């Protein structure tokens, strides 16, 4: 797309490693730090796709 | 003493330990918009400069 082809993503953020042939579906929010981030995906709290 | 946007100085650093955790500390980060490379992985990649 000349502007953006905003259809595709890709996870950086897993909490452990990815065994062959599985799948990981998820739209939760990535928590790092000693925040205990409620949804709020502020700060050390990113989207992982 | 930071400098402006017309005239930015660069610093060629190829001798030390990038530790991107002290940063952390340094203000609350109200832009930390970041690329393809992921942030809470810096360590384990290592850059050439
Ligand atoms: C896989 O199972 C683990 C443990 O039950 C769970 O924490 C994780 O969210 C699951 N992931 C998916 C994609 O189902």
């Amino acid at each position: 797309k000349v502007s953006g082809n905003y259809n595709y993503l890709y996870r950086l953020f897993r909490k452990s490693k990815l065994k062959p042939f599985e799948r990981d579906i998820s739209t939760e929010i990535y928590q790092a730090g000693n925040k205990p981030c409620n949804g709020v995906a502020g700060f050390n709290c990113y989207f992982p796709l | 003493r930071f400098a402006s946007v017309y005239a930015w100085n660069r610093k060629r650093i190829s001798n030390c330990v990038a530790d991107y955790s002290v940063l952390y500390n340094f203000a609350p980060f109200f832009a930390f918009k970041c690329y393809g490379v992921s942030p809470t992985k810096l360590n384990d990649l290592c850059f050439t400069n």
